[PDB]
């Protein structure tokens, strides 16, 4: 899905 | 008995008033209206001296116009250099309440005093590189307000018990005492030749005194409230006085009459200190409105204003050479203006 | 005011020794101290200087790395340690005091010395080796004048069997206890001392503009 | 550019500057108080009880150091030298309630002090002495209050009812002056004490704590 | 104390007075004579100024 | 379409934050003279907030162009500075509240501990602690491809990521919120123990805590939901969440400085 401060 | 004396006094007062009215010829403003105005004058700060932790109550310039002293309520007395802004001497004090300081014309002793009722004299030119108390003078019932030097071995002292005294350092006893004031006195001014001196008090009066004879030559009264500062004309023929009623006044000796008033309807706070310059065109006066003003000595018009402090001004001074002036306030800072 | 030095002794070359001095009668933390040595058959030469509060230490160029100077304020003592003794390091030692601020008169006092036996810069110029109203001239390689308005030169008198004193600083100011007959004058690279109503001894020129301090050659009045 | 002489002068100046900054902390710790009042009042008695030319007293409570100053003279014309005391924490004002003839002077003095121009931030602690003598004079019955203050007869109360009614009348009379134009900048503390009390220091400590708390909380703008 | 007061007033009464116009002229003349030596109202070049 | 709105939001919030923080820093540095203790903490927080907003345009471009063209050496320091600032702001807020507590609760005895030297010394401690805490964020920063065919850079490379999220959640909420709330509760108790000031102080504490919670909670909620369990709606929601993350920096200086009385008078001087 998404991680940290951005999405894949 | 008493009624006859009162009638005689009233007759004398009426005769004096009639003579004063007869001696008046014309207004000074009309005579001096011909002189061209100096114009707008602007000045800017050059140096700011710092290092105190409380308010300031005194200041006095040196004779060479390079050194000065400063006194505060933290219990310290500091000697400062002008150009380089270095410190030379710092002196602790026995009492923490101080209202005046004095610098000698020779350059060897300093004088301090305040609420303790003793005037202390300190000697700077000693061996082992230390400053020690030279002498202590006691014998006043009230607190001290002002004190100047006549020479290396004389001093004049003014206190709050409506008296003044002349002291000799070596003997230590009042050689002469001046009395005749109804209310407590505040300031004290000294003539260039050290033959006469003038004083003012809280009863809205000024008195002239002779050092040799110790008698009141003349008395003046034209104010309504306390008198806070006094200055002396360079020539030696006039006074400028400031009072709590926000108006400044000019007085003369030979004519025994007032000449001019310095006032404006847009200022209400009191006046705390006054001074002249070398030529005599300018009159510098500080107020309680956080700023100082300069007035024309002849045309009586506003010329310039000085601002930069955050509290009331307490003292100001002008050098003998006339190069620069100095001001201090309750901000714990000193500012040198050019 | 007392400066008493008592220490050291004759030791073999390659050894070491310690020198100490004590002061009494004046404040010690206020002043700055100088160590200066004189050969038996020569003039004076500055050795070392320590400031108030031990802020800065200055050693001579020709003896750097072989001497150490320090002091203790509660004990009111000034000492030095000597290393790598040699034959040429035999000279009498003096300690002097000074204070620096506006209007001060440094190099005020000189103490007694102890004899030790061992088993670019500005160059001064004197008038002559010796000269039997008297005027004495002095010259320098570079003018001793600064932009701030001060010029630096001191006049030192040496008396037989007595320590040197101070007479004139800045060739316009009389030291304490000096009779009014002495006077000095001069300008850029030309200095003059004048005495009237004649006191014999040796008079020294001194330069203080830069850190490496050079004394005068030595002129004697007979 | 700069000679060695100027370097030595600057070094001396820096070493002079260090000591003033170091020394200021030792003096910035203690607390200061002013003492004011009239004659025929127990200033000396309370001063001696707390302890066990200007005159000063120092004492220690709970590792907190207090200084007390007082000035005597000038024939009750103090308009000049009050301006010096513009930074003290508190002024202690003490009065005798036993005498019924001199109370108007006390009210006049309190009104004069409370409305000074320079003293617009300093707060006052009010002390009332001679409580037992007041009770004895009331119990005697030969002393009348309605003569001096006619309103006392018509007043209604909100060991003896008479002494308490008189005490509260006096307290209201003194306090009512302060609340006219207080503006919330400074407040008043009324207390009752006798000549043999011993717990004054705790009251002073608590009132100083409250004064400092209010000043600080106003500084941080939580109101 | 009335006798001392009236004696002092009589002593101070004996005085010599001067015309207002003459005194004003004297101050004006003195202020005009030395007007060249005042550094406050005539700005000076940076060379002479020590504080600049 | 939504990307344009997101970019507009980024630009607007960046402009507002920069303007406010610049005004505060200039006013504080010019006329205030930093006489009181509070100005030190206010200055520190304002500088941290100002430096936080520097990296906003980079992320705006990254979300707009759906690709990262700057390179590899840029976003490493980008996330480094973001990690520094994101933590120094919170730590400064916590320490300022801690200082606020002692002054009111213990008036007399706190005077010895509160001196300008200690306040000056404590400023660097938070920066150092933040750097030490975020040390591992920049040691494993790399790149990763995307579905659309572009490479974007991300953070340190099964349950290790969940442990990292738990660690950040603990260090971001467990300590700060409770230590902020307990101090204000004790302040209320003390002031009430000794009739309109209570309303004002309660309103202040309530609004502060509400703003903090509303700004910070949804980000961690969404991250936890993602880690526990592929449509454009999820991407849009995440973008709006990371936009909302930045409102605290914009809103803080107004709420702590402008509403304060002993800040307007000097502001009236210039």
């Amino acid at each position: 899905x998404c991680f940290x401060k951005t999405c894949t | 008995e008493l009624d006859q004396l009162r009638q005689e006094a009233e007759q004398l007062k009426n005769q004096i008033r009639d003579a004063r009215k007869a001696c008046a010829d014309a207004t000074l403003s009309q005579i001096t209206n011909n002189i061209d105005p100096v114009g707008r004058i602007q000045m800017r700060t050059r140096r700011t001296l710092r290092g105190h932790l409380a308010k300031i109550y005194a200041m006095h310039w040196g004779t060479d116009s390079r050194l000065l002293v400063s006194a505060s309520q933290d219990g310290k007395l500091i000697i400062w250099d002008s150009y380089t802004t270095n410190k030379v001497h710092a002196i602790p004090l026995r009492s923490s309440w101080v209202m005046t300081c004095a610098y000698a014309p020779s350059g060897n002793y300093v004088a301090c005093g305040g609420l303790d009722n003793i005037c202390s004299i300190y000697n700077l030119k000693t061996r082992e590189g230390n400053v020690r108390v030279s002498r202590e003078l006691a014998g006043h019932t009230g607190y001290l307000s002002c004190c100047r030097f006549l020479d290396d071995n004389q001093i004049v002292t003014s206190s709050g018990d409506t008296t003044c005294a002349l002291w000799d350092i070596e003997t230590g006893q009042q050689t002469t005492t001046f009395t005749g004031h109804t209310g407590d006195v505040m300031s004290l001014s000294l003539a260039p030749d050290t033959r006469l001196f003038v004083s003012g008090a809280c009863d809205a009066s000024a008195k002239l005194w002779d050092v040799r004879e110790g008698m009141c030559r003349q008395t003046f009264t034209g104010h309504e409230s306390d008198i806070n500062a006094i200055c002396f004309f360079p020539n030696g023929n006039a006074f400028a006085t400031g009072s709590d009623d926000a108006t400044c006044r000019l007085f003369d000796l030979r004519a025994d009459q007032e000449l001019m008033t310095y006032s404006h309807d847009n200022i209400i706070c009191g006046i705390t200190s006054v001074s002249f310059s070398k030529s005599g065109r300018l009159l510098l006066a500080g107020y309680d409105d956080f700023n100082c003003n300069v007035w024309d000595a002849l045309k009586a018009d506003r010329a310039g204003v000085l601002a930069g402090h955050d509290n009331r001004v307490s003292c100001l001074g002008v050098t003998d050479d006339g190069m620069a002036v100095a001001t201090g306030s309750w901000d714990s800072f000193l500012k040198i203006w050019n | 005011v007392q400066l008493v030095e008592s220490g050291g002794g004759l030791v073999q070359p390659g050894g070491s020794r310690k020198l100490s001095c004590s002061a009494s009668g004046f404040a010690f933390s206020s002043f700055g101290m100088h160590w200066v040595r004189q050969a038996p058959e020569k003039g004076l030469e500055w050795v070392a200087y320590i400031s108030s509060g031990s802020g800065t230490i200055y050693y001579a160029d020709t003896v750097k790395g072989r001497f150490t100077i320090s002091r203790d304020d509660p004990k009111n003592t000034l000492f030095l340690q000597m290393t790598s003794l040699r034959s040429e390091d035999t000279a009498m030692y003096y300690c002097v005091r000074s204070i620096y601020y506006y209007g001060s008169s440094p190099f005020d006092f000189w103490g007694q010395g102890t004899t030790l036996t061992v088993s670019s810069d500005i160059v001064m110029t004197q008038a002559t080796s010796s000269v039997p109203s008297v005027s004495i001239s002095c010259r320098s390689s570079k003018s001793l004048l600064h932009s701030n308005g001060n010029t630096y030169l001191y006049w030192f008198l040496q008396r037989p069997g007595q320590s040197p004193q101070l007479l004139i600083y800045r060739m316009s100011n009389l030291a304490s206890g000096v009779p009014e007959r002495f006077s000095g004058s001069g300008s850029g690279t030309a200095f003059t001392l004048t005495i009237s109503r004649l006191d014999v001894g040796v008079y020294y020129c001194m330069q203080h503009l830069e850190y490496p301090l050079t004394f005068g050659a030595g002129t004697k009045l007979e | 550019t700069v000679s060695a002489e100027d370097k030595a002068a600057a070094e001396r100046s820096k070493m002079i500057d260090k000591n003033l900054r170091e020394d200021g902390e030792k003096a910035r710790r203690t607390l200061r108080l002013l003492l004011l009042g009239a004659d025929n009042s127990g200033k000396s008695t309370i001063v001696k009880q707390m302890r066990i030319g200007i005159f000063e007293t120092k004492f220690q409570v709970d590792k907190v150091n207090f200084h007390m100053f007082d000035v005597g003279g000038q024939r009750d014309e103090r308009r000049k030298w009050i301006q010096c005391f513009n930074d003290v924490t508190a002024i202690i004002f003490v009065v005798d309630s036993s005498d019924y003839n001199r109370l108007q002077e006390a009210l006049n003095d309190f009104k004069s002090i409370w409305n000074n121009r320079w003293l617009r931030t300093i707060s006052v602690i009010l002390f009332l002495n001679k409580q037992d003598l007041l009770a004895e004079k009331v119990l005697a019955g030969k002393s009348k209050i309605e003569d001096y203050f006619p309103e006392f007869a018509r007043y209604t109360t909100p060991e003896d009812p008479r002494v308490t009614r008189a005490k509260y009348f006096i307290r209201k009379e003194f306090v009512d002056i302060s609340t006219a134009s207080g503006d919330g900048r400074h407040i008043c503390y009324p207390h009752f004490t006798c000549a043999v009390d011993t717990e004054n220091a705790r009251r002073i400590f608590n009132d100083c704590k409250d004064i400092i708390l209010q000043m600080n909380l106003r500084e941080y703008n939580l109101v | 104390q009335a006798r001392k007061l009236v004696e002092q007033l009589k002593m101070e009464a004996n005085i010599d007075r001067i015309k207002v116009s003459k005194a004003a002229a004297d101050l004006m003349a003195y202020c005009e004579a030395h007007a060249k030596e005042d550094p406050l109202l005539t700005p000076v070049p940076a060379s002479e100024n020590p504080f600049r | 379409t939504s990307n344009a709105v997101l970019t507009f939001i980024y630009f607007v919030v960046c402009i507002i934050g920069l303007c406010g923080n610049t005004l505060v820093i200039y006013v504080i540095l010019r006329y205030a003279k930093m006489k009181t203790i509070t100005n030190i903490y206010i200055l520190n927080l304002a500088i941290a907030d100002e430096l936080f907003m520097l990296g906003l345009p980079f992320l705006a471009m990254q979300v707009a162009l759906v690709h990262w063209p700057f390179g590899k050496a840029i976003c490493r320091v980008v996330m480094t500075v973001d990690g520094i600032n994101q933590f120094t702001s919170i730590f400064c807020l916590t320490v300022m509240s801690i200082d606020r507590y002692l002054a009111v609760v213990h008036p007399i005895k706190s005077a010895k501990w509160r001196r300008p030297r200690t306040a000056k010394m404590i400023t660097m401690a938070v920066w150092g602690v933040s750097l030490l805490v975020i040390l591992p964020i920049m040691i494993y920063a790399g790149l990763r491809s995307n579905q659309w065919g572009r490479s974007s850079c991300t953070i340190n490379w099964g349950a290790w990521y969940t442990g990292f999220i738990i660690y950040t959640f603990i260090l971001g909420f467990l300590v700060p919120l409770t230590i902020i709330c307990l101090c204000y509760l004790f302040i209320i108790i003390k002031v009430k123990s000794s009739k309109k000031s209570e309303k004002k102080v309660t309103r202040m504490v309530s609004i502060v805590v509400a703003v903090f919670i509303f700004c910070w909670l949804p980000f961690y909620i969404f991250n936890v939901s993602s880690v526990s369990m592929p449509t454009p709606a999820l991407k849009g929601m995440f973008d709006f969440v990371v936009v909302l993350t930045y409102a605290n920096s914009c809103a803080n200086p107004i709420l702590y400085a402008f509403l304060s009385d002993n800040f307007k008078k000097s502001f009236q001087n210039v």
